């Protein structure tokens, strides 16, 4: 049992962070929680209402034109009587969110954008989406906000005082939801007008049709492809910024690719897999060449164990040395150091390297082998 | 092969001028640095076959790579490779001398790649090799003459990878 | 990495303004405070076979029944395991002198270590023991300077009291 | 067999493949020099024909290590747009061959710098043209300047690296030249005298 | 996001190095120059206002379809916003001086912004303009060569962090393209 | 028969006081009652 | 673009000094009359992005049913794309002008691009209406008689220049038919 | 969302043209006879919950397959969805006839609704004969020859709305087909 407790159940009374979230992605960016203390300087009451309209909005630029719509509602939080969900519940009911998300709309991208404004989580399966569907046809908008806020998982989440923000869980159900989740934030120079298509659609960038693309992906159960979750992301935003074995950052794709080189790479990932599959075998097995005679050898060191300072004195010189625990059976600085060069001198790890990055090099080709007709060619 | 003096004496001379005051700038900085140079090259031809031992001992020692099928298992290929690591100490103290890693160019990474390819010598292990060198020969030699010998190791790394 | 550096410009980033006057005083005490922060690095880093060595018998010293069958240091190999996880350590504080701050402990040593140290039955006192004998051991005026002693202790006790 | 990584030899203490994979120790070259890959790349005509005509031809085929960050033909066509073609157009006329020979010495970069040399590394050196230009891959993202690079490496005879960009690299001390244009010369001797002050108005004395 | 400090420790934690004497030739070089990056981040946030009404202005007066009708700058909202993304690159580009690092540059602002212009509509050939101009007025702000504005400064040389920024500048070009 | 899940009312008298929070606000106004 | 004049002028180049140039051929037409088609080509790239954002508004504003849902213009994708495509037959028209030969026309876009268009389903019509609204406002930009945008030029007549862009014009409309 | 009004000032506005008088023609006769349009509105607005059920219950008594098991019609949750489309159809087509326009028709409605029934499953040829018995409802209730209750209305012509809501319906069959 690694996780105790998930972080759709409300905070237990002995941790100050969820415990899934101190060893996600969540301590590496900015999505993290914006708590408002109790008391606040009017300074520090602009360092929520900022992280307000970066997340509720979803990265807009809001002229103070459009700000003097949101005048009212602000100072009913500024004076401290709206918290931080009555806060968003005001701004989602506004005319701004309205004519932005809401007015120029397919169902499925309202849907999907409340999703990520209100909550911090992409549409998990189909059967959601439906009943929020119904909820608005029969309701109306202002109860289909209160369906999102108004449940089980706002308030064992966020409360009423941090501001929503993309949760990186760690526990998945649907799995998928993980890659709708990346694909749904375009990382930290993305929005939801320029994603929507809102603005070339649109008539001087406005009145814009807010369409959507992944609808196909919530029908179906047809997971979103890879190049959506690894190029532009809030993974790379809320990076480790490490050295990592295969990078999993894609490359450009190269233009003039060939059809040649694509073979010779593939079969160079078929020959290493080949090798990789009967490498595996041998390791553990016979692996090392002291190993039959680590179990005889045993015997023989067995002998002249003693403890205090001075002994072994192998004729008329006094000096000696032992009594140590990774010194008394031979071993020295450099015995626990060949595991820090395990990537580059293990015969069976070298494989899975050159692997994986012919693989990730195999990968970007052939989306460069996605077009024929106008296409001119080199020779390499 | 350049050193400093050279490539300065160069740079002078193919635009047909007189040694002017960013050349004496140059010279200045090379003379008084060339007496630490000269103490680290000492120091590190004194002690040339126990950091060659250390950094061999830290970096592929025991990996697998010395086992059956490892590049350099049998006796021959061992020895291959200290000579080479001794190569590679060598040329670096040169280049330190010298201020210049022309002499590198010049005899040791010029055509080292394709070898080590036709070979089928691993690179990877070989740069590994060669950091390990690094941090011995740094904590021989001290900070200063640590820096301006990993500047040539980095160099060497650097053309092989 | 939590430093000096990307603790100013990422609340400078959050509230959308320039590198104001704070943000550059700040790094003012990065240029005052790295001399003595840096002096106990080198120290580390080139004397860093003699202290894993001495904090790995210290370990097995307070806590013998590690060796027994069926615990964690049973055989050699483990032993061998134990000792490069000290040297893992060490590296981590040898990397945060450099920064400047715990960045890289929180990232490599801290984060995750409480499920895998519970998991695979390492007892967490026993990592401490290493950590603390190696803190005691520290002659201020031999090992290194003043301030370098002060940072070096400051690190090595914040690990002891996020390992416990 | 096994070590998934054979070796060469012959002999005991073989393996089963031959010295260099085909008994080759030293094998002889056989790529292409840097205007001879480029002119049978296809890709590269317009950088080929600037070259032979610029003079910058001797430079490349010196046997010197270099990099060429040579631009595709849609580089150069894509300087019909407005902000560059400001900058480049007084390149066309024939008297202006000492500036197109800047700018095409300024792609020039004396080592060889693969792709992989420059993974997650900012390297800063001088090009042909005596000026600093800054080569930093980060993230498999490689750009030269304002280039970045489209096909990464082609090798050449020695050991020149060619990379393929998407743009010119204008150089950083280039002023453009100017259009040319008549020579004028003052009508009046008497409205030029009028034009400087005298020292009564120096003084103050003076209107 | 890391800074020119930490950069190092991640080079030398691929290789479970010590950070060891040669390493750190570089960083105390760092330190020795601090106040002249001080200085010269210090020219550049003071007159960033002027900055980005001086870049955007210059590629207006360069290719006037943008405030053409139908154009990409034609609204005052499409206005303001360009002006907002002059203002977002020069502070990303400050941030990554003062570190020293471009990290904080391509993971924060250029990562996703290909698409973000190319959804949008956004030209990308004045994009390149706007961004030129600004490094050209950093250049001469660094280097105290500006035509009306000097600025006090200790005697000494500074085309090292003048030429740090023009690699930040086309790192943000060749990322936008 | 209908299906009628308990209201957030009627759920907001089950929470658990936090002081870092405005619902410190609330709590203050349940005890001097 | 760049080596559509042949410039010539060489100093120790041991290949172009004291070897055969294109002197009757290159010389010939940059002699006589390349200003003009300086100022041509110069009001082709100080105006195109208006001239597509234009062109395609005009095409959208005559048939909606490319904007309608199952058109072709319809989609993120389709607008930033066909936009893409109106600027790159811009360029290569320009270019195709500017070396007063229209071969590269054929071999870099021409050639194959009609069969592209068939495999992809892009409706062919629109776009000849396109590129003869962007042969309108070539042909206007030369004229100097643009009502809405004014440049200075030294004063003659360019009417054989004018002819030329609407061969051009007239080869891609047939070309894409 | 647009309007008949502001649909000539996206026409006007693509060239910087004032609205004049040779405009305010067709917006003139579009307030004589707004009333006509709201008498129009009216009579489909009370009869539309008569019209679903017409014209879901035709589109079955066509294909008895769609209440078949496995049929897409039936569930009674799938048969309440069918419903629930028909009305959301209905409602659109209304919100563009009250418009004159039929901009609020192709955003909010078609724009991902024929990938949306290919994902579903749900089969086009229904889909279409359901709205096309809804538009022959149309046209019945706007000319007053109903079968079945007449509505009171002055006397006149009304043959330019019910063409005007038949080229709505039509929009909506070539969107979902
Ligand atoms: C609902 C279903 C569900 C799962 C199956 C898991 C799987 C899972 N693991 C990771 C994330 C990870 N998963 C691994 C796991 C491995 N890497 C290896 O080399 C081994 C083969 C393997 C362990 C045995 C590692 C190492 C990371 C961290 C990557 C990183 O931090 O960069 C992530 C991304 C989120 C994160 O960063 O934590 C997910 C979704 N989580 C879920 O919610
Ligand atoms: C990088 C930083 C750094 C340190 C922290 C010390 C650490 C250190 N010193 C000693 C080794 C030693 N350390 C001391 C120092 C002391 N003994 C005392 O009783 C006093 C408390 C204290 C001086 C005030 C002495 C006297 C020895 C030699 C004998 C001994 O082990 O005690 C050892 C054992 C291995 C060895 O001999 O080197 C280690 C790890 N040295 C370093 O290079
Ligand atoms: C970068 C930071 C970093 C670390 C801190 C270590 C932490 C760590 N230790 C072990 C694994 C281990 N770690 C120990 C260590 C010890 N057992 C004890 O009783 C003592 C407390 C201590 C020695 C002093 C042992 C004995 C194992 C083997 C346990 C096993 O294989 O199940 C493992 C599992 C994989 C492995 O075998 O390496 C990990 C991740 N590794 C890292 O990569
Ligand atoms: C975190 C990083 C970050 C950025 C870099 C910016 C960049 C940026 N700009 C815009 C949005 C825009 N950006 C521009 C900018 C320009 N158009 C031009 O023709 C010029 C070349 C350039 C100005 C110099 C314009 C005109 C719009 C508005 C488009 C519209 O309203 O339709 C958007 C979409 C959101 C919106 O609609 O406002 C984003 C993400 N914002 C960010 O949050
Ligand atoms: C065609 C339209 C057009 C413009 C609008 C201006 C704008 C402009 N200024 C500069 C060039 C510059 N622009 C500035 C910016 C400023 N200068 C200051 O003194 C202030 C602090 C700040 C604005 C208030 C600076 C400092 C330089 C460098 C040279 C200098 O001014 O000393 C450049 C780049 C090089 C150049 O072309 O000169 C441009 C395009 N120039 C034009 O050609
Ligand atoms: C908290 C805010 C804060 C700052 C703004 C800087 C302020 C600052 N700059 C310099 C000092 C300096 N600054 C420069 C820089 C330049 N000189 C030129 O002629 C060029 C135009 C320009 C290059 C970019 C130089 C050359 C020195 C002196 C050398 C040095 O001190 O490193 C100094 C040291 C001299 C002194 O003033 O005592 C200080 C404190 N430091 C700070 O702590
Ligand atoms: C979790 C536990 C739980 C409950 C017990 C109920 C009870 C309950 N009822 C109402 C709300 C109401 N409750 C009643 C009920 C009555 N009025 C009468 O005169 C009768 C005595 C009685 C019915 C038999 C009425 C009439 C309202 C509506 C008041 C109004 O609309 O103004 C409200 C406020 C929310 C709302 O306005 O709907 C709550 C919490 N709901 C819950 O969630
Ligand atoms: C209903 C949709 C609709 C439109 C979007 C416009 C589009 C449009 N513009 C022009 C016509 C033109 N378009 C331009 C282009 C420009 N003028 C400038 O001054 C700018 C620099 C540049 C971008 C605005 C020019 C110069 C002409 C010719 C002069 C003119 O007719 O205005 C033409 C006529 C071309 C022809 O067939 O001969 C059309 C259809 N007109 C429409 O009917
Ligand atoms: C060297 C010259 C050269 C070109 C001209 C273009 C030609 C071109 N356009 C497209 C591709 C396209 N081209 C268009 C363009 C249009 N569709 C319309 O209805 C309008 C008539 C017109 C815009 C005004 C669209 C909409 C696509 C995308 C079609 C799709 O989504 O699959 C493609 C396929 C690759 C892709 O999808 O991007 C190619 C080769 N590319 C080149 O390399
Ligand atoms: C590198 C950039 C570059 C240019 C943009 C041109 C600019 C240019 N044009 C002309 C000169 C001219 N340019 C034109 C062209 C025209 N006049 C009109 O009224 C028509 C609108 C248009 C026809 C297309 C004419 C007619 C002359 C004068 C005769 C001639 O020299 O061709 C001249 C010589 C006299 C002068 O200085 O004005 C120059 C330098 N030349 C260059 O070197
Ligand atoms: C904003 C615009 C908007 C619409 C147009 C509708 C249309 C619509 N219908 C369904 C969903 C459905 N739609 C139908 C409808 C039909 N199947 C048939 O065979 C007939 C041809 C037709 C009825 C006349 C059925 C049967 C389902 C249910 C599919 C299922 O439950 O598996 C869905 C998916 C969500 C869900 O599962 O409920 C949507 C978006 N809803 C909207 O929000
Ligand atoms: C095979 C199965 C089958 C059916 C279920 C019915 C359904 C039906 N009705 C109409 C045709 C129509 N349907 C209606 C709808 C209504 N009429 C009213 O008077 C009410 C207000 C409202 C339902 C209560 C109207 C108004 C017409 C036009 C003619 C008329 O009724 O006067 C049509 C299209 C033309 C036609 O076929 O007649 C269909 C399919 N007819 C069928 O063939
Ligand atoms: C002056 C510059 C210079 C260098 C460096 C050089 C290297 C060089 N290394 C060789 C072999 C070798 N080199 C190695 C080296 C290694 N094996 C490993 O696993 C390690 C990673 C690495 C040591 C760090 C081995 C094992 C061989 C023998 C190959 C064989 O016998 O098949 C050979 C073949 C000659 C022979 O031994 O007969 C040459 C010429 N020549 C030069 O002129």
């Amino acid at each position: 049992k690694v996780v105790d407790r998930l972080d759709s159940q409300p905070s237990a009374a002995f941790e100050q962070t969820k415990q899934v979230y101190t060893f996600s992605r969540y301590i590496l960016g900015p999505h993290r929680a914006v708590v408002a203390p109790v008391a606040m300087d009017p300074s520090e009451k602009e360092v929520v209402l900022r992280a307000v309209y970066r997340q509720v909005f979803g990265n807009a630029y809001i002229m103070e034109e459009e700000r003097a719509e949101l005048r009212v509602m602000e100072s009913q939080f500024l004076l401290g009587e709206l918290s931080v969900k009555e806060l968003v519940r005001a701004l989602a009911k506004s005319s701004t969110y309205k004519v932005r998300f809401f007015e120029g709309a397919v169902q499925y991208r309202f849907i999907e954008l409340c999703f990520k404004h209100l909550l911090g989580r992409a549409p998990d399966n189909h059967e959601e989406i439906a009943v929020h569907m119904r909820k608005y046809q029969q309701e109306g908008y202002d109860a289909e906000i209160d369906s999102y806020l108004d449940a089980g998982e706002y308030d064992n989440v966020f409360g009423d005082d941090t501001v929503p923000f993309l949760r990186f869980r760690g526990v998945y159900t649907p799995c998928d939801s993980f890659n709708r989740q990346c694909a749904l934030q375009g990382g930290w120079a993305n929005s939801d007008k320029a994603m929507g298509g809102a603005a070339l659609s649109g008539y001087n960038g406005s009145d814009g049709r807010q369409m959507s693309t992944m609808i196909g992906n919530y029908i179906s159960g047809k997971p979103i492809p890879y190049e959506k979750v690894a190029a532009d992301t809030p993974l790379k935003s809320t990076a480790p910024n490490w050295y990592a074995r295969p990078n999993p950052a894609l490359a450009p794709q190269p233009a003039y690719v060939s059809a040649k080189e694509i073979a010779e790479l593939r079969s160079r990932v078929s020959k290493l897999e080949a090798a990789w599959s009967v490498a595996v075998k041998q390791s553990a097995a016979a692996k090392d060449t002291v190993e039959t005679w680590r179990a005889a050898a045993k015997e023989m060191a067995a002998m002249r164990g003693i403890s205090p300072m001075g002994e072994a004195y192998f004729g008329g010189i006094a000096q000696k040395v032992d009594n140590g625990a990774l010194a008394q059976l031979g071993n020295k600085a450099s015995s626990y150091k060949k595991y820090l060069y395990a990537i580059e001198t293990d015969e069976v790890s070298r494989l899975e390297v050159d692997l994986e990055e012919a693989k990730g090099q195999l990968r970007v080709l052939e989306a460069a082998m996605a077009k024929s007709t106008p296409m001119t060619r080199t020779a390499e | 092969m350049q050193d400093a003096i050279t490539s300065v004496i160069n740079a002078a001379d193919v635009q047909g001028k007189y040694l002017d005051a960013n050349s004496v700038e140059k010279l200045r900085g090379y003379f008084q640095t060339g007496e630490l140079r000269v103490r680290a090259a000492a120091t590190i031809a004194a002690n040339a076959a126990t950091i060659i031992k250390e950094a061999v001992a830290k970096s592929l020692l025991y990996s697998d790579i010395t086992r059956p099928g490892g590049n350099m298992y049998t006796t021959r290929r061992y020895a291959a490779c200290i000579r080479d690591l001794d190569y590679y100490l060598r040329y670096a103290t040169y280049g330190m001398l010298a201020g210049d890693p022309s002499i590198l160019d010049e005899r040791v990474l010029n055509g080292l790649k394709e070898t080590y390819n036709s070979l089928g010598v691993p690179i990877g292990a070989t740069i590994q090799a060669i950091q390990a060198m690094k941090e011995v020969t740094g904590s021989l030699v001290g900070s200063d003459a640590g820096k301006e010998m990993g500047l040539y190791f980095d160099y060497i790394c650097s053309g092989l990878s | 990495m939590k430093s000096v550096i990307t603790t100013v410009v990422s609340a400078a980033d959050a509230a959308g303004r320039f590198p104001s006057n704070s943000d550059l005083e700040s790094i003012q005490g990065n240029i005052q405070r790295s001399a003595a922060r840096l002096e106990a690095a080198e120290k580390l880093a080139g004397n860093h076979e003699a202290v894993v060595k001495e904090a790995g018998d210290a370990c097995f010293a307070k806590y013998a029944y590690l060796k027994n069958p069926g615990e964690a240091g049973e055989n050699q190999e483990k032993i061998n395991k134990c000792y490069r996880d000290v040297d893992h350590y060490m590296r981590l504080v040898n990397y945060c002198l450099v920064v400047g701050g715990t960045g890289p402990l929180d990232e490599w040593g801290i984060a995750g270590a409480r499920e895998v140290y519970r998991t695979l039955n390492l007892p967490t006192s026993a990592y401490v023991a290493s950590i603390a004998y190696t803190r005691d051991r520290l002659c201020v005026p031999r090992d290194m300077s003043a301030q370098a002693g002060v940072e070096f202790s400051a690190y090595l006790d914040y690990l002891i009291n996020a390992l416990s | 067999a096994r070590t998934a990584y054979p070796y060469t030899g012959s002999g005991y203490g073989s393996a089963g493949v031959p010295y260099g994979q085909d008994t080759y120790g030293y094998k002889a070259t056989t790529a292409k020099s840097i205007t001879e890959t480029a002119a049978q790349a296809g890709v590269f005509n317009t950088f080929v024909k600037l070259l032979n005509e610029s003079g910058v031809e001797k430079l490349v085929e010196q046997a010197g290590p270099y990099t060429v960050f040579a631009p595709t033909d849609d580089a150069f066509a894509a300087l019909l747009e407005p902000h560059s073609f400001n900058k480049l157009a007084t390149l066309l006329r024939p008297e202006n061959n000492d500036a197109l020979r800047k700018v095409l010495m300024h792609h020039v970069i004396p080592g060889a710098f693969t792709s992989a040399s420059l993974m997650d590394r900012a390297v800063t050196v001088k090009s042909l043209a005596g000026e600093p230009i800054s080569i930093m891959g980060l993230n498999k993202l490689v750009t030269a300047g304002t280039a970045k690079v489209v096909r990464a490496d082609v090798p050449c005879a020695n050991g020149c690296i060619i990379h393929a960009v998407s743009s010119v690299i204008i150089p950083p001390n280039y002023v453009p030249v100017p259009q040319p244009t008549k020579p004028v010369f003052p009508r009046s001797v008497i409205a030029e005298i009028a034009k400087l002050p005298t020292p009564r108005q120096a003084l103050g004395l003076d209107p | 996001m890391l800074d020119a400090f930490s950069r190092v420790v991640v080079n030398s934690d691929a290789k479970a190095a010590y950070v060891g004497g040669s390493d750190l030739q570089a960083l105390k070089s760092f330190i020795a120059d601090g106040n002249k990056r001080l200085d010269a981040v210090n020219s550049i946030v003071s007159n960033a206002s002027c900055m980005v009404s001086d870049a955007v202005s210059g590629m207006i007066c360069e290719n006037p379809g943008l405030i053409s009708p139908g154009g990409n700058c034609y609204t005052n909202r499409r206005m303001a916003a360009c002006l907002r993304d002059g203002e977002i690159i020069l502070r990303y580009v400050s941030y990554a001086l003062l570190a020293g690092d471009a990290s904080v540059l391509e993971d924060r602002c250029l990562n996703g912004l290909k698409e973000t212009y190319i959804a949008l509509g956004v030209p990308t050939n004045s994009s390149i303009r706007a961004v030129s101009i600004m490094k050209a007025q950093a250049v001469a702000f660094i280097t105290n060569t500006a035509t009306e504005r000097k600025m006090s400064f200790a005697a000494g040389d500074c085309t090292s962090l003048a030429s740090e920024v023009a690699s930040y500048f086309d790192r943000v070009g060749a990322a936008i393209s | 028969v209908t299906g009628a899940v308990s209201s957030v009312n009627m759920r907001r008298f089950q929470r658990v006081p936090k002081v870092s929070g405005f619902s410190a606000k609330v709590t203050k106004k349940n005890v001097n009652k």
